[PDB]
RNA sequence: ACGGAAGGGCACCACCAGGAGUGGAGCCUGCGGCUUAAUUUGACUCAACACGGGGAAACUCACCAGGUCCAGACACAAUAAGGAUUGACAGAUUGAGAGCUCUUUCUUGAUUUUGUGGGUGGUGGUGCAUGGCCGUUCUUAGUUGGUGGAGUGAUUUGUCUGCUUAAUUGCGAUAACGAACGAGACCUUAACCUACUAAAUAGUGGUGCUAGCAUUUGCUGGUUAUCCACUUCUUAGAGGGACUAUCGGUUUCAAGCCGAUGGAAGUUUGAGGCAAUAACAGGUCUGUGAUGCCCUUAGACGUUCUGGGCCGCACGCGCGCUACACUGACGGAGCCAGCGAGUCUAACCUUGGCCGAGAGGUCUUGGUAAUCUUGUGAAACUCCGUCGUGCUGGGGAUAGAGCAUUGUAAUUAUUGCUCUUCAACGAGGAAUUCCUAGUAAGCGCAAGUCAUCAGCUUGCGUUGAUUACGUCCCUGCCCUUUGUACACACC
């Protein structure tokens, strides 16, 4: 799709930073709950980096549920230059 | 299938069910990476990351 | 030391009369076996929820209809009790299935 | 908040029902088998009854993470206030959800559609049930639609108790063909029923009597 | 109509089998008895037998009775 | 399995004895037809036609007249940092304050572009490729196995002349005995509990506080807590109750059926929910991010935006609504229901107070509700009048002028009110539907739809009959018997 490398990164740090990513099936929704840009931008964006393998994609009551992969963890641990042993949610946080 | 086979249907479909009960009785006893993400950019905080100077006329 | 009389309403809301009962009875007598000053399982009027329907998806055949129901019950018993068994009376006594809501006040 | 416990209780009825939805789409590769929510002080529990529970956690315990940080996500709950615990199910064989699935997964799996659906009557007689019945309609290798039950034992089929003892559930199974219908009816032992009659309205037992040595003239005891 | 169905009259016939001492022509108590004597499963369905064990009971001793 | 063979049955989707009608009229509404830029489409005997919850002003939307966008994943190639690509102010252009496009010349930074391959969406096709769901057969009573009897065998007997039942419901006959699925049991609802557990979100009596009338004590109110008490009414928990009981007639003195007495209740107690095996090329790809394959895929069958259309009117058909009056219209006046529903990240149900003839407005207010709207003071209906049989004061179609409400938008007139205009229709041919007791018929309500709109539907309660309580004549279907050269089963 046609978006600024600035709403790219947004997503690609929120998909590291969280590992796994919401949103609702609406095009024109300006900006969704959390992520600060475009929905449209969210869906078409996961949507490319699924058919590379990379994330996991799934829909159920109008929604889409994305998984991220372990070889998309690479991935994003390339875009964003990160070092190995960086983050994902992968962690079991405190005693949680 | 047809009934010309079926014998050999209900055999292969019992010993089905005889390796579903020994995966289920099988299953009847059988045998870090730190750092995150916003605790990283946090702390690789420290400057050295950007600039700024412009505006005339 | 704490305690004071509080004046309580618990309002007992679910649709399966067997757990519903169960909680309501369960609170009245556990909290009474230990003496109180209360107004026992109010129950209010069981109110049912309507949906009415064409069975078919599309629009052929004779027309049958056929309306599914919902059984919403609702319960309250009024207590007096001081802070310590409220808050030991709502903690516990839960139930997967009995919306279990503790009010206060005279007012 | 706010709401009325009419809007109310049905719309926790919806949460269910999407909640159940989400999992059995997310969840069928572990046989997942239904949820049950748990509303508490503090926490929002649900219990995930798959019956391979290994692979809804994941490697030193992800996956379940996923899932909560999904189920989280979406329905707007803040970190904590939701909780998700997957739990193994006391033998598949009596859950009809679990024998369905079973059987996608083993058609899909390339596979005889006699031997199929007869080894699953089997599996699920052999674990007890009181009876089994098994239908699949769809079109299979050749193009008009056809259609073949599979039933073992005792089922009944009228009346109130077929809410007691018999679990039905369809699956659309996807094939490179067109896709056919796995339907699905497992009837428990009403003998074993805990929570519940343990007999149907036609269990109608007479006891027996005794063996009785008559006569004896009269006589009477003292203590 | 009310022709009784056949668990009815089948329960009835082996309860008037072996319980003739005990039981009477009072419907009332031959009820009371059906519940200790026997595990039904209905209130209805009780009455509706021991109704018709009653019956039979009660043209019994006015003659034989086939089964 | 079928038959344009015979024999038995069953049913107000059959008739009988009747009722209320439709068929005639005006309009509402669906279908055909025609017309049309388009008048999107499915469905056509019961089992298409107030059906697709289909009451379309935009949306919906599929149609038509035109205008934007890619939301064309991913892979390779091509281009290319000297710029692969993005955007626009004014102007022209345009329905348009769309940089659509062009003039002009900044901006942008590897996110795209061009090429193939590969996907993708699609209310595009196919329901004669399918799932799933549903309708129909079915307002039906059918289906199967154990041991035994027959048959080389498929098979059969059980599962049957009869009688009985709503029922393969039973009794009885009996090479069968004894059973299971389905029917029944069951579950929900409406009925009965001065027995049980209670209640300022339900109501009663007493007592305070208090108004009126009478006075002799009384009578009718007020008073969400001023207190005391109770659960008859109301509410929902647990129990109970009916089993066609008692007795009598009738019958193979069998199942049963009928009658009287009792009873809350005695038509499967009344009404539903569920419902075996099997069939159909029934319907639905236009509910589905259920699906095969076909088709298209940037001048798009994708999608959005602007406007029109689905309502178009010589006419054929069907469900309805309102009527033709005096068992009435009108006008005051009495004044009585039950199922429902309602506002949070909000504008739902609305009491009350003003203003206005009205429709409505405006100020407030209660309610997430047994607590507030609401006692939903609803409608028929009951009463005292005015009209007097005259297309009349029955009837209210068509039409004019005005004021309001919903909505971004009301013209092809969304609805509401007022004045006026005052049609057809004098009980409806051949035909044909629905119906057996709180039913029919009359009557309004609430809920679905819903911004606004019900002449529809789903339930609800109010007033409350006549005539059956039978048959097999018509119709419809079931069961035997029988024929068959059918078995893809008379399509
Ligand atoms: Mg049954
Ligand atoms: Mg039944
Ligand atoms: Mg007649
Ligand atoms: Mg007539
Ligand atoms: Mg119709
Ligand atoms: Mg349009
Ligand atoms: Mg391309
Ligand atoms: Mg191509
Ligand atoms: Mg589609
Ligand atoms: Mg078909
Ligand atoms: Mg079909
Ligand atoms: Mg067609
Ligand atoms: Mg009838
Ligand atoms: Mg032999
Ligand atoms: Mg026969
Ligand atoms: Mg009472
Ligand atoms: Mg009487
Ligand atoms: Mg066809
Ligand atoms: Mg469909
Ligand atoms: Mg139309
Ligand atoms: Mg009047
Ligand atoms: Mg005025
Ligand atoms: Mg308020
Ligand atoms: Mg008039
Ligand atoms: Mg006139
Ligand atoms: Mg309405
Ligand atoms: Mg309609
Ligand atoms: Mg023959």
């Amino acid at each position: 799709m046609l978006m600024p490398k600035e709403d790219r990164n947004k997503i690609h740090q929120y998909l590291f930073q969280e590992g796994v990513v919401v949103a609702k099936k609406d095009f024109n929704q300006a900006k969704h709950e959390e992520i600060d840009t475009k929905n449209l931008y969210v869906i078409k964006a996961l949507q490319s980096l699924t058919s590379k393998g990379y994330v996991k994609t799934q829909f159920s009551w109008q929604y889409y549920y994305y998984t991220l992969t372990e070889e998309g963890v690479e991935y994003l641990r390339e875009y964003l230059n990160l070092p190995e042993h960086i983050v994902p949610a992968t962690y079991i946080q405190e005693r949680n | 299938g047809d009934d010309k086979k079926e014998l050999s249907a209900e055999k292969e479909a019992q010993a089905d069910a005889a390796a579903e009960i020994a995966e289920d009785a099988a299953e009847a006893e059988d045998a870090l990476q730190d750092y995150l993400n916003q605790q990283a950019n946090n702390q690789f905080n420290k400057v050295p990351e950007a600039k700024k100077v412009e505006l005339d006329a | 030391q704490q305690q004071q009389i509080i004046k309580i309403r618990i309002t007992l809301t679910s649709t399966k009369v067997k757990q519903l009962e169960n909680v309501s009875s369960n609170i009245v007598k556990n909290a009474e076996q230990h003496n109180l000053v209360k107004k026992g399982p109010v129950r209010l009027p069981t109110k049912v929820l309507k949906i009415s329907t064409r069975k078919t998806p599309n629009g052929e055949g004779s027309k049958t209809w056929e309306t599914y129901e919902m059984r919403i019950h609702k319960r309250y018993i009024d207590l007096e009790a001081p802070v310590q068994i409220v808050k030991r009376i709502t903690q516990i006594t839960i139930e997967p299935g009995v919306d279990v809501e503790v009010v206060v006040a005279s007012n | 908040a706010l709401i009325s416990k009419k809007r109310k209780l049905v719309a926790d009825g919806v949460f269910y029902a999407e909640l159940n939805e989400f999992f059995t789409r997310e969840l069928a590769e572990e046989g997942y088998s239904g949820v049950e929510v748990r509303v508490t002080p503090t926490k929002t529990e649900v219990i995930i009854r798959a019956t391979r529970t290994q692979d809804v956690l994941g490697e030193n315990g992800r996956r379940i993470n996923e899932l909560t940080l999904l189920v989280q996500k979406r329905f707007k709950y803040a970190p904590g206030t939701i909780v998700l615990y997957a739990e193994r199910v006391q033998d598949r064989g009596l859950s009809a959800v679990a024998q369905a699935e079973s059987m996608k997964f083993k058609l899909l799996n390339g596979l005889a559609i006699r031997r199929a659906a007869y080894g699953v009557v089997r599996y699920v007689m052999e674990s007890g049930a009181k009876g089994c019945e098994v239908v699949v309609s769809g079109k299979l290798r050749a193009a008009r639609a056809k259609a073949m039950k599979f039933a073992d034992g005792f089922l009944i089929h009228s009346g109130q108790p077929v809410n007691d003892f018999i679990d039905t559930a369809t699956r659309h199974v996807l094939m490179r063909q067109g896709v056919l219908g796995i339907k699905v009816k497992i009837m428990r032992d009403p003998a074993k029923s805990r929570t519940g009659p343990k007999a149907l309205p036609d269990a109608v037992t007479i006891i027996e009597p005794k063996e009785e040595e008559p006569i004896l003239a009269p006589s009477v005891k003292d203590y | 109509g009310r022709v009784r169905t056949k668990t009815v009259k089948r329960a009835s016939k082996a309860l008037i089998e072996r319980y003739y001492p005990k039981l009477t022509l009072d419907f009332q108590t031959n009820k009371r008895l059906c519940d200790e004597i026997a595990t039904i499963q209905s209130k209805r369905l009780r009455n509706k037998i021991a109704g018709y064990t009653t019956h039979l009971m009660k043209r019994i001793q006015k003659g034989p009775v086939r089964g």
